[PDB]
């Protein structure tokens, strides 16, 4: 199945490289981890630890950092961020 | 571990 991404989530995938308005769930995901890298997001010591607070990213998850070892607050910013 | 690496976790 494909998701629409609401704006500033769609915004964060474009500035990544994706192309259109609806993605599978896959696709989300791949293109949120290129924005991070994209964006050099991701702590250069602990490379799971994503320091977003300075970024739109942050914005959308409502928080200042999150681990990719625990990634709920993933899971969150995509319930209210994606149209299905 | 990267973190292109540790992404690969997310599925």
């Amino acid at each position: 199945n494909q998701v629409r991404p609401k704006l500033p989530l769609l915004k964060i995938l474009h500035a990544a490289g994706a192309q259109g308005e609806m993605f599978t769930v896959k696709e989300v995901m791949h293109y949120l981890g290129q924005y991070i890298m994209v964006k050099q997001l991701y702590d250069q010591q602990e490379q799971h630890m994503v320091y977003c607070g300075g970024d739109l990213l942050g914005e959308l998850l409502g928080r200042q950092s999150f681990s990719v070892k625990d990634p709920s607050p993933l899971y969150d910013m995509l319930r209210k961020n994606l149209v299905t | 571990t990267s973190f292109a690496e540790y992404w690969n976790l997310l599925s």
